């Protein structure tokens, strides 16, 4: 109203009598909301002290003078150089002391409604319910919504002055999520914005986050997810993506049922980046994979992804692909109709190595999926030959790998495409990266599983390259499995066996790793050793004497000892 | 003596299909026929093969996989 | 009376040296043929290879296939090539500034 910059003559006024607090209070709200005089303001003694001194003890009779606690101290609070003052006078801890006197008041006033809300047996306008609710439901409202702003107000103060990392530990230490998560429980748009995005800020915190798992959030941000309001939904997905780094949350998310909120909100919004981000760290727990198939929309995320139109797909999305991909459920969606067929033509169009790593993933399961690759073999021989980098020439090579079809002709294949220098040229001891050589020799036990390839691989040398390889190699289980897996493949040809068995001491090194200890290593060591058992007398001699001489070991050298 | 004789065949087959002849041989000469007892003693009878599987309890308790996803790292604590 | 003997001493090394799982493998396989009056043995390969193994998954664990330096390298760097799922390396979302400076 009329306060001239003078403060004084206002000041003797706030401590005088209590209807004229309010009228003070109001008196230098006018002042501290402009900026230019807010100096003048602080420099002033007996002022701020004043108000601190009134607002200490005078608050729970006043609610109106309750708001000289902030918006006074909020404009003080809005610039860093003075919280230090406002904490000289320890206004932050008067804001937490209000803030759970109001919620237990809001309980009280709700737990009177519901008792007031019992004698619906029988209406008759009066005393007995309807009429008199009324009057006490028209109270709680002429109430509630102004202890809404104090909280808001207040709220905002603490907000400012957790910006200091101590005073947030300060927060914290006083239950400050508590209050937090009991004030999500109310309806107002600007005060929910305020409490998440406090809730936000501190759940970057490890023992904030714990208090918040403890006192259910996830629970209350359901029922926020479909809001109208737009700030609110931004605001509350931020902080379930914070949230989503925790398992617990994380399971908790899918039991109440976010699933397909977050799904629809991933339909074209400004939200399909964060639902995308939370959906990805929701995605990579296995039993979660399946239920994306299960009414959740995953068609539409093959049109994010053939519509999007750039050299590169955003890693957000394929991510969340290929998370996806690696369910057999999911796989059936993704190919339905022509869905392996534009992923495969992208794919081979712009060289893009995560959507090969994605189709890689569909590759991977062994139904019908794995019979729609017939007319992409040669399309990915094309690339494997040496000629795109190292990440997108790996995938090619994976995806193909991983077409174990028992009747498809790969002589042809590796005809045109003379990979088959290539891949003997990648066992060398120097030539690629380890990956790029354990695929090569997954490639070359699929390719023995056809019988006209067979004389091509015993002209070739790939057999004493492999045997090389294992004894370069002898310290992974990886490698050794898988090249014992080519020798299992390419025994039961009759062209690479006799160069296994004959020409190369690969039954010796067989011998030697029978009983190791990995299962998959001893299986395929003795699957393979049946095979050569008959087509040799003396090799199966020696899988007799070795392994009874080793199943025995210490009976036959008791007699040294 | 007909029966016999056909299980003795099935224990001939067995040790041909296991045993070498240098080792069936050797446990020949590492076996005794005492008549106290009647019975063949075997020197270091206890430590053969099956009482040594026997002597192991494999089943142990293996982890979860190694390769699970542990995002808690990324959280921040005071001072 | 000594035939009695060598049974008994051949149970006696079936028990201690021949495992229990190849000794009922070798029963399955045995058959006993009456005209030539012995017993006799089937292949292997033979009689298996219609329900041919498929490929181990990994000896380590994993999903698919995967080396030690993939390993090693899954740890420290964050290059998608070494990893089948989970490339994206999320970071928390930082507060914002909500105090001016004037």
């Amino acid at each position: 109203v009329a306060n001239i910059n003078d403060m004084d003559e206002y000041i003797e006024l706030l401590y005088e009598d209590i209807p004229d607090k309010v009228r003070g209070s109001a008196l230098i709200l006018q002042l501290a909301r402009n900026p230019d005089n807010l100096e003048e303001l602080l420099l002033n003694e007996t002022a701020l002290g004043a108000l601190a001194r009134v607002l200490r003890e005078d608050w729970k009779q006043s609610v109106e003078l309750a708001t000289n606690i902030i918006y006074i101290f909020f404009c003080f609070s809005s610039f860093s150089h003075f919280h230090g003052l406002i904490t000289h006078y320890k206004i932050g801890a008067l804001c937490m002391n209000i803030i759970d006197h109001e919620l237990k008041r809001h309980e009280l006033w709700q737990e009177e409604l519901s008792k007031k809300k019992k004698a619906v047996d029988e209406d008759l306008e009066n005393q007995t319910l309807r009429k008199d609710y009324d009057k006490t439901f028209k109270k709680y409202q002429g109430l509630v919504v102004k202890q809404e702003q104090l909280l808001r107000v207040a709220l905002y103060l603490l907000l400012n002055l957790a910006e200091d990392t101590r005073t947030e530990l300060k927060m914290r230490n006083k239950n400050i999520v508590h209050m937090l998560v009991k004030a999500l429980d109310r309806d107002n748009f600007e005060l929910l914005i305020l409490v998440v995005s406090f809730l936000k800020k501190l759940s970057i915190f490890m023992e904030n986050k714990n208090d918040m798992v403890e006192m259910d959030i996830v629970e209350k941000l359901v029922k926020m997810i479909p809001c109208e309001h737009e700030d609110l939904l931004n605001i509350t997905l931020r902080l379930l993506l914070n949230l989503s780094f925790d398992t617990g949350l994380r399971n908790k998310m899918v039991q109440v049922g976010l699933l397909p909120k977050l799904t629809a909100l991933l339909g074209n919004e400004n939200y399909k980046q964060i639902a995308m981000c939370v959906l990805y760290h929701i995605s990579m727990d296995d039993r979660f994979k399946s239920m994306f198939a299960y009414t959740d929309c995953i068609p539409q995320l093959m049109k994010m992804l053939f519509e999007c139109s750039d050299e590169r797909i955003d890693l957000e999305l394929i991510s969340f692909c290929i998370n996806l991909a690696a369910n057999k459920r999911n796989v059936q969606l993704i190919c339905e109709g022509n869905g392996l067929k534009m992923l495969m033509k992208r794919a081979l169009k712009l060289k893009d190595p995560l959507l090969m790593k994605m189709i890689r993933n569909i590759s991977q399961h062994d139904g019908p999926t794995k019979n729609l690759f017939i007319d992409y073999v040669g399309d990915l021989a094309a690339q494997i030959s040496s000629d795109e980098e190292e990440e997108f020439v790996i995938e090619c090579l994976g995806t193909l790998a991983n077409l174990t079809i028992p009747d498809l002709d790969w002589e042809l294949v590796l005809k045109e495409y003379k990979l088959v220098p290539f891949l003997k040229d990648k066992l060398k001891p120097g030539a690629a990266e380890d990956d790029l050589v354990l695929e090569v020799v997954i490639m070359i036990g699929t390719v023995s599983m056809d019988d006209s390839c067979a004389a091509l691989l015993a002209k070739s040398g790939i057999i004493p390259a492999l045997i090389e390889l294992l004894n370069a190699q002898q310290e992974d289980d990886e490698f050794v499995c898988q090249i014992i897996y080519v020798f299992y493949q390419m025994v039961f040809h009759q062209a690479t066996r006799d160069v296994i068995i004959k020409e190369t001491q690969a039954p010796a090194y067989l011998i030697d790793l029978m009983h190791d200890k990995n299962n998959e290593i001893r299986k395929v060591c003795d699957n393979t050793l049946d095979i050569i058992a008959e087509y040799d007398e003396e090799w199966a001699k020696k899988i007799q004497s070795e392994k009874f001489r080793w199943h025995n070991s210490q009976w036959l050298e008791m007699v040294e000892s | 003596i007909r029966q016999l004789s056909r299980e003795l065949r099935l224990q001939m087959l067995i040790i041909d299909n296991f045993i070498p002849q240098d080792y069936q041989e050797m446990i020949e000469n590492y076996v005794h026929w005492n008549e106290d007892i009647g019975e063949w003693q075997l020197k270091c009878v206890a430590y053969t093969g099956n009482n040594m599987r026997k002597q192991t309890p494999v089943p142990d308790k293996k982890e979860r996989d190694p390769f699970e996803v542990d995002l808690s790292h990324v959280y921040l604590a005071y001072t | 009376n000594e035939l009695t003997r060598e049974l008994k001493l051949k149970h006696l090394i079936i028990e201690n040296f021949i495992p229990l799982e190849e000794k009922n493998k070798i029963m399955n396989r045995s058959f006993f043929d009456d005209e030539e009056d012995h017993w006799k043995l089937h292949p292997i390969t033979r009689l298996e290879n219609q329900q041919m193994m498929k490929r181990p998954v990994s000896a380590v664990g994993y999903k698919r296939p995967l080396s030690q330096h993939a390993r090693m390298s899954m740890m420290i760097r964050p290059e998608p090539r070494y990893r089948a799922e989970n490339i994206m390396l999320l970071e928390l979302d930082m507060p914002s500034r909500t105090t001016r400076d004037y």
